[PDB]
């Protein structure tokens, strides 16, 4: 609901990296709903290459939640960056 | 004026203000008929003048006007050596030489004027004076008989260590221009070698340097033995007992020549590197001397002897590692890229390895580079010496976190031409515990990347051992291969562009609402083909901006005040006055901010600001009621379209139905017609006027500008006394502009009206590649008192052959002049 007004944040850096930090949780849930955080911060981190790297990996997860959030975390990123598209 | 420069000579004085007249009219060119006119009269007017000071100049005008470029100096020789018969001043005669060598130059192709020059040469090279003989001998050099070797060979042993100069000097042009010397010229230099001046020494250095080039496996004995030495070695030798001169520009000369010395045997190779005949420590004398250029002379000697002969290079390793610590920075600079050149296949031990890593940790970046490009070149055993450079890496990367990029490229050279050595040290890198499960390292910690890069770089060539990885370890292969895929190892566009323009030109017989939807659609197009493709990105919107200046045409063609009369004309709902000066403005931005414009392109783009200035013509003269300046303004664009059929009246006949054409056709009428009818006629004649044709470039880009240094996002005021400077650095990111040392100009708009406008010296416009520029200016700015930081607008700008155009992004810089 606050799109518009997290393009003027400018502390980007560790912003992104304490919401990142619970992509490595055993949680299936907590890591779908960092994969959504993340497509949805996808117009102020593009390029971030962590981050794509994490919807690469939770991609090929076997639990479905996480998947279905990869999924429109990848359709987020590749409408932000063309070279988290090319790959 | 030739009669003018007689009447003057010959008739206000002799001895003084003729030399005045002299010196007035050779500052100024002559053309090559009066150029043989004035050297008439000139050499007429050389023996009435018995000043010998007025015949110096004389003789110098001669040489200067015989050096004019359309003149042809075939005919004026045999008057010249006439006037040397008979010359007795020698400062006369030398500045005559001077004239004749001149002659000689410009004639290149003529031998049988070369053979007389250098017969007049041989003639005058007894004369008593150093000058005359100076300038023969360079006459001798210069054209020779390519006898000549001979007579300069005896004049080396003159008396006058400058004429021994021009003589070594001569015959090394002599061997320049494509002579092949003798062989009893080396003993003469040998000779002279230890000459007791410093120029002589120079040119007698040189000398041997080049006939040591020539013949290099020839044999000749040594004075003091029976033993015989190839001349390369010998000549070797000598250049290096003048490394020990007491100059410091012979030493550079000598380590300069030493260096291309290649053909030197290996022994005498291994002596000059000794400290323990002549050639016996000379680079040790050499790479200690005061003067810093020897030494980086010397450094430069030793690359190429190393490049040269291989097993020079490890006797070249210790020096150079002795003088990485140097005490000027440009020499540890140039020792460091000599051994990174000379690095091919020696391997480093110990005590130099960690002598290059300690030195790694020094605070300049640019030694810091090359010594990181130095190791990315290395080849080392001793696997624990390939840990201690990590180790040290590592450290510089904690000390310095700037050179990550360059550190990882070290580890990238380092792993993948040392594989097996990383192989047994992958389980110390690795914090890998034998049984314990391994906490995950932190990701983007450039020090884990640096150990990552190092791994998998050994491991591309080595599959022996890629087992070793945790499961970790191989998510962070994935994510550097996804990441740092360059470090870490394992047309339709035109043809759419091409069918969208000939879709706009094949349907021109629409109505004008049709007309210009279909602009908008084609612009529309063009704009995001710019966005999608990057490499037609700069035609797609040259298309886009004159179809763009067609879509405004149109539209002012169809406006509401072709319908009313005049009186009832009405400006302030007008659109066609703005119409006519954006198209204007877009045809300048055209021509002027794209790099792979021609004629071809050019002609177009004029008769488009043909046709906007007599839509803005026709404008003007809807609201002027009175008859002389709207006849001024259309006498005004008469003018205009005559210089525009004057100008490019080679490509009139592919301009067919245009506007241009059409006003040739009506234009005897078109002079003796009442001007309001040109007027009428000129509207009528806008709407049947064709659409042309843009002939596509080849290559075309935008000229783009971008500013990062005034970094107009910081809301700190800038703040100064008033009326004192405040000084602004910008860095302009300039891409393909053409020519950005004479049109890129600086604006600054303070917030009041004031607009002052910097034009940029040439000497910081820097080019660091191919249609890409940096300007780097500190622009000055002051202004009084302010009672609050306002603002002030920096913007590039575009500068043509009568206006300027925007060229950048507009960026803010805060200001607050604070009183004194």
């Amino acid at each position: 609901q606050s799109e518009k007004h997290l393009e003027k944040i400018l502390n980007v850096d560790e912003f992104v990296k304490r919401i990142f930090s619970v992509i490595h949780s055993n949680d299936p849930v907590a890591r779908a709903i960092t994969l959504r955080m993340l497509g949805s911060l996808a117009s102020i981190i593009p390029e971030r290459k962590n981050a794509h790297h994490s919807i690469r990996q939770s991609l090929d997860s076997h639990d479905n939640v996480e998947v279905e959030a990869a999924v429109f975390a990848a359709a987020n990123f590749s409408a932000q960056s063309k070279d988290f598209a090319v790959g | 004026k030739s009669a003018a420069l007689h009447i003057d000579l010959c008739k206000a004085t002799s001895p003084a203000d003729a030399l005045q007249y002299l010196l007035q009219f050779a500052r100024k060119p002559v053309e090559a008929e009066s150029v043989e006119g004035v050297v008439r009269i000139l050499l007429e007017h050389y023996y009435k003048e018995n000043d010998p000071s007025v015949r110096l100049k004389i003789a110098s005008l001669l040489g200067l006007l015989s050096k004019t470029a359309g003149f042809s100096p075939d005919c004026i020789m045999d008057d010249a050596i006439n006037i040397l018969q008979n010359e007795k001043s020698h400062q006369v005669l030398a500045q005559l030489l001077d004239t004749l060598l001149a002659i000689g130059t410009k004639l290149p192709e003529n031998q049988a004027i070369q053979m007389r020059l250098v017969d007049v040469a041989c003639k005058h090279l007894t004369d008593t004076s150093h000058g005359v003989r100076n300038k023969c001998l360079q006459l001798l050099g210069n054209l020779g008989s390519l006898d000549v070797q001979k007579i300069i060979g005896d004049y080396f042993s003159d008396q006058d260590p400058r004429v021994r100069t021009a003589a070594i000097k001569a015959m090394l042009q002599l061997h320049e221009r494509g002579l092949k010397l003798h062989q009893t010229i080396y003993n003469q230099a040998c000779k002279l070698l230890s000459d007791d001046y410093e120029q002589v020494r120079s040119a007698a250095v040189q000398l041997i340097w080049v006939v040591s080039q020539l013949y290099p496996e020839s044999i000749v004995p040594i004075p003091s033995s029976n033993e015989e030495i190839r001349l390369v070695d010998d000549a070797f030798g000598k250049i290096c007992h003048m490394v020990s001169d007491g100059s410091w520009v012979v030493r550079v000369q000598a380590a300069k020549l030493l260096g291309s010395m290649e053909q030197v045997s290996s022994h005498f190779l291994e002596q000059t590197l000794d400290k323990k005949s002549g050639a016996c420590g000379a680079f040790v004398h050499g790479l200690e001397d005061e003067m810093y250029e020897v030494r980086i002379a010397a450094v430069e000697a030793l690359c190429m002897l190393a490049q040269s002969s291989p097993s020079f290079a490890e006797k070249c390793l210790d020096f150079l590692v002795d003088m990485f610590n140097d005490e000027i920075e440009e020499v540890r600079l140039q020792s460091i890229h000599t051994m990174r050149k000379i690095s091919n296949n020696i391997t480093l031990r110990e005590d130099q390895l960690d002598t290059v890593l300690a030195v790694l940790e020094d605070s300049s970046r640019d030694i810091r580079e090359a010594l990181h490009e130095l190791l990315c070149c290395t080849n080392v055993s001793t696997k624990e010496g390939i840990h201690l450079a990590l180790v040290e890496l590592l450290k510089n990367l904690t000390k310095y976190p700037t050179d990550r990029d360059s550190i990882w490229k070290c580890l990238k050279f380092l792993g993948s031409r040392h594989p097996t050595l990383v192989l047994p040290l992958v389980p110390e890198l690795l914090s890998t515990h034998p049984f314990f499960d391994t906490a995950e390292p932190d990701m983007d910690d450039p020090a884990y990347i640096a150990v990552l890069v190092l791994i998998f770089n050994a491991a591309k060539t080595c599959p022996t051992m890629p087992a070793l990885f945790s499961d970790h370890t191989f998510r962070h292969y994935a994510y550097l291969r996804d990441s740092l895929s360059h470090l870490v190892p394992a047309d339709p566009s035109q043809q759419f562009l091409q069918q969208s323009l000939e879709r706009v030109y094949s349907l021109q017989h629409l109505d004008p609402q049709g007309a210009q939807e279909l602009l908008e659609f084609t612009i529309r197009d063009l704009q995001r083909l710019g966005e999608l493709q990057s490499e037609l990105a700069g035609v797609a919107d040259f298309s886009a901006t004159y179809l763009r200046c067609q879509l405004l045409l149109i539209k002012a063609l169809q406006e509401k005040l072709w319908n009313v009369a005049a009186p009832l004309y009405l400006k302030q709902s007008d659109l066609a006055s703005a119409a006519a000066k954006q198209i204007m403005e877009e045809t300048y931005k055209m021509e002027f901010m794209y790099s792979g414009v021609e004629n071809k392109q050019v002609v177009i783009i004029h008769h488009m600001r043909l046709q906007a200035k007599a839509l803005q013509l026709i404008v003007t003269a809807r609201t002027t009621r009175g008859l002389d300046p709207l006849f001024g303004m259309c006498e005004k664009f008469l003018q205009e379209v005559d210089f525009f059929q004057r100008y490019f009246i080679a490509d009139l006949p592919h301009l067919q139905d245009s506007f241009v054409d059409k006003l040739l056709d009506l234009m005897p009428r078109l002079m003796t017609s009442k001007p309001a009818e040109v007027v009428k006629i000129l509207q009528t004649m806008l709407r049947q006027s064709a659409f042309l044709h843009l002939p596509l470039p080849e290559q075309i880009h935008k000229a783009s500008a971008t500013i990062i240094e005034p970094a107009g996002e910081s809301d700190n005021p800038l703040r100064f006394t008033s009326g004192l400077v405040v000084a602004l650095d910008v860095d302009a990111t300039l891409e393909h502009v053409q020519d950005p040392q004479n049109t890129v100009k600086v604006q600054v708009l303070y917030p009041d009206g004031q607009a002052q406008m910097i034009h940029p010296k040439p000497a910081d416009f820097r080019n660091p590649g191919p249609g890409r520029h940096r300007l780097i200016t500190q622009v000055y700015l002051s202004h009084t008192a302010w009672t609050e930081a306002c603002q002030v607008e920096v913007r590039l700008l575009l500068a043509y052959n009568e206006g300027t155009i925007p060229f950048s992004k507009p960026v803010k810089v805060y200001i607050m002049p604070k009183p004194a």
